[PDB]
């Protein structure tokens, strides 16, 4: 347990030195807002006594990012929590734990590439090579090595689609 | 001297071709 | 002073991530 708590720490602290390197500046924006943007969720609500109005608990920080953007700081990265108000299960959780960056005159291109690397590097810096044993379905299901070797595979979400059922999507 | 005969380029502007790009980088504010 | 405890990143040498490269360039002899 502890040793899954180390890596999780060594993930994190891979991620600021990436972009810190990158001259990506490390930003803090509103956990709380009065409209809450920049992801698809259903919001946490609460009460603030000073304003003596609601505010929404942040479900992303994207907006405020694109803002700063705007001003003139041109990278701007933030690792923190967002909160939304779902369901739980496996892989969620009301309140988990991301990192957005942005990045001007750098398009979608640019950051596959970028995502490659920072993710390619992260696995083998940590756990000394490409390849990750995985359980899927537990320590009583089959496991099976993930390879990060990069080029990571891409495929068009449409065309993969009408691939697979075997006919056309409408525009 | 011979009669003129424009280019085969079209002689609008000197070819100018599309070359390789790497995104520019900033510097660590850190470092 | 509290006694000595090595940092989790392991101690042998500062974290050095891989960072994104582009091809480096040479001149055009003709240019
Ligand atoms: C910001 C996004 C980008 C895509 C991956 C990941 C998605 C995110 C969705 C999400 C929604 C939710 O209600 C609870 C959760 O624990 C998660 C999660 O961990 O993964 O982070």
């Amino acid at each position: 347990v502890r040793q899954k708590f180390i890596i999780r720490s060594k993930i994190i602290t891979y991620i600021r030195s990436f972009l810190d390197e990158l001259g990506f500046l490390e930003i803090e924006t509103p956990m709380m807002n009065i409209i809450p943007g920049g992801a698809v969720a259903k919001p946490f609500i609460t009460y603030h006594n000073e304003l003596d109005m609601n505010l929404y608990m942040r479900i992303a920080p994207e907006l405020y990012h694109k803002m700063l953007v705007v001003g003139g700081i041109d990278r701007v990265y933030e690792i923190g929590r967002q909160f939304r108000n779902e369901g739980i299960d496996l892989t969620h959780n009301p309140e988990f734990t991301t990192c957005e960056f942005y990045m001007a005159y750098a398009d979608y291109h640019d950051l596959m590439e970028i995502t490659e690397k920072m993710v390619s590097g992260m696995v083998k810096h940590i756990t000394g090579s490409y390849k990750v044993t995985y359980h899927p379905d537990g320590p009583e299901g089959q496991a099976y090595d993930v390879d990060f070797t990069p080029p990571f595979r891409r495929i068009n979400m449409v065309e993969e689609l009408e691939k697979a059922l075997g006919m056309k999507l409408p525009e | 001297p011979m009669y003129q005969v424009k280019p085969y380029h079209g002689g609008g502007a000197p070819l100018r071709v599309e070359l390789p790009t790497c995104m520019y980088r900033l510097p660590n504010v850190h470092g």
